[PDB]
């Protein structure tokens, strides 16, 4: 992941925005995976009974 | 331009229970802090190298 | 600190979530039960139930 907190105040000033007001906080990563031996994964599909 | 002449100094660090633990005589209050969801994440003031 | 915890509980959430699926979507061998073939054919009712 990679987290980011801007706290209103110091660095959220901006032209648009004199008055530190406003603040956030993202978080974002990536994500991928590889299959190498398909056959070895075993799925069976059935309906479940209520 | 002295800093035998400076009024105060702040200086922000990271420690754990175990080391306020050490002397516990020293340190009050323990109790109203909570340790278990309380991260840096919160302050970003505080430049440091830990994830 | 509430809100970055529900933050970071809801990103782990999410990556599991996906994982899983990829999981599903790439199985190898498969298995319908009953008389099916596909997710269409499979049924509750009928003579076979899947």
């Amino acid at each position: 992941f990679t987290v980011m907190t801007k706290m209103p105040g110091k660095e959220t000033a901006d032209r648009n925005d004199p008055y530190g007001e406003t603040g956030f906080s993202s978080i974002k990563w990536y994500y991928g995976i590889l299959v190498k031996r398909p056959e070895r994964l075993a799925l069976i599909k059935t309906v479940a009974p209520l | 331009g002295d800093i035998n002449k400076a009024m105060f100094a702040i200086v922000s660090f990271e420690t754990c229970k175990a080391d306020l633990l050490k002397e516990k005589d020293r340190y009050h209050n323990l109790n109203k802090i909570d340790w278990q969801s309380s991260a840096p994440v919160n302050e970003p003031d505080h430049a440091t190298t830990t994830p | 600190e509430h809100l970055s915890r529900e933050l970071m509980n809801g990103a782990t959430q999410i990556t599991e979530a996906v994982l899983q699926k990829d999981l599903l979507a790439a199985a190898g061998t498969v298995l319908y039960a009953g008389a099916a073939t596909s997710d269409a054919t499979i049924t509750g009712e009928g003579s076979t139930p899947s």
